[PDB]
């Protein structure tokens, strides 16, 4: 995650091991479970969209909605594509370049690339778009999952 | 399950359908004047006859400690 | 929560996963008992109304209770925008605005907004108006659940 | 509790939640046992009478001890305003208020007003006159409990 | 639970049933005068007869410890 | 259980009966010299006939070691 340091900078520290295993246990016990979505938020604070990706990916289980999610946010990235054209001529040497649905979903950019977004002035919520997808792909999978 | 699909057994305590009404409300994303119309009606409505007839004499403007207090010998 | 840093100032961090998972373990263990109170008051100190939200979202079971609560919250919110009246005229640019009860149960207000009002000088308790409205209708929970 | 800050001050921080869970897991497990008073004596260095009442109102069970208790500590309370009379006409600007049993038992006092007594100088021990209490009641208790 | 429906058993030890009267006494919210009129009142009414002859004969200005012990074989 | 009331069986290992007493020793809080009066005294009154005459043949001056020692095959 991109957390704040003393010093009063912006900058990353990686996230904790009983952090990652206390997500493992909640999708273990309470599978599709509402109370999964407040949980998620609460452990995605500051997080970045390759920390949301190592979330994911680091599933085990349930691989009919881990498919029908990933498929949602592929959905919502070529949503944020088609809604956010890209940008006239060239870019900037003073500037850097405008997001994707894939660079907001972390797949086409780097780290530092995700910090220089989010760190700069005015900066951009990667992170809370992404957030939604997954928030929005979580209720396809609630509204389902429910018997 | 769907939430028309949640009622009250001859012999369960109301108390513990209305927390599993509450858990399936907690499952319906729907605008928060149809989670209202639902409230007033639906748990009324697939609720036991004994606890129905109870519930009734309650009349409208009623809260939920009062009905749960109300159903609690029943 | 909001807490003090070494520099002396007061910032915003985090809640941590094992205090999260020992609100979840309270309620899990000792339901509707009284010692429930205390105990929320502690793990309760220095927190936001977001976080406030989130510990109550986070619950899993006791529905008719969750539900009690929240239209207990409500109602005391009703009543504090009932006491404290919207103040007269249009808000001052040097100013920042007098919270409802809506932004004290955390809803319409944001984080750095939660932040500027307890950060502030004069401060102002949201926290502790809350806090009384969950104790208060903790109390009404209590009762009701003695048997 | 009130504690030293690298700066070389006396401030509050709060007490920790697996403080808090070992003081509640030694009363589960060793109930009355003497080995809770050295123990209740280290978990309760640099305590606050708040911090006090914390941990007996966060107590479960054995609630005809936590009664006698109660009332024991009201009764040295009585003993403390007995023996210590209110001083000489009004309170002065420059000085803080002399305490009370009940402000020794943190009910009448805020924490505000005990940090003061005890940060100022000279400082005044109102947690070691709680304490002794506390000690005195648990030998009422050991004593009784023992078969 | 109402704190009148607690009731000292007639094989169960007065301890047991002091522990209990002050944890139902603990959902009471009522001043403390009230409660203190319920303390010497309630509970000697509810022990069963075998201590409540015991607990007559302590007379009053009695405290917990000594209620405690004085109930202890019966 | 009162100091008194502690007292070794006529099988049991004096080792596990000065561990009784120690513990009971413990919980017992008068002063210092009432307490070594205790240890004297009420220790080996109320310990078995067969290692009580061993006891007796360590003579005075004796330290918990050496009872402890001499007791060991009783």
């Amino acid at each position: 995650p991109i957390v704040q340091n003393l010093q009063g900078q912006m900058v990353h520290q990686a996230i904790s091991p009983r952090t990652l295993n206390a997500w493992v246990k909640v999708v273990e016990e309470k599978a599709f479970s509402p109370e999964v979505i407040p949980m998620f938020s609460a452990l995605s604070e500051g997080a970045t969209p390759q920390d949301l990706n190592t979330m994911l990916n680091t599933v085990g289980g349930h691989q009919a909605a881990m498919q029908m999610l990933k498929e949602t946010i592929n959905e919502e990235a070529a949503e944020w594509d088609r809604l956010h054209p890209v940008h006239a001529g060239p870019i900037a040497p003073g500037q850097m370049r405008e997001p994707r649905g894939s660079d907001i979903a972390g797949t086409t950019s780097t780290l530092q690339e995700q910090i220089g977004w989010m760190t700069h002035n005015p900066p951009i919520p990667v992170g809370e778009i992404y957030k939604r997808w997954i928030i929005l792909g979580l209720n396809k999978i609630v509204r389902m999952y429910s018997p | 399950t769907s939430i028309l699909d949640i009622r009250q057994g001859p012999k369960e305590p109301f108390r513990d359908y209305v927390d599993r009404f509450y858990k399936t409300l907690r499952a319906e994303q729907a605008s928060q004047e149809v989670k209202n119309w639902m409230t007033e009606t639906l748990l009324v409505q697939n609720a036991n006859p004994d606890c129905k007839t109870i519930l009734k004499a309650l009349g409208p403007g009623a809260t939920l400690e009062e009905m749960m207090t109300a159903c609690q010998g029943v």
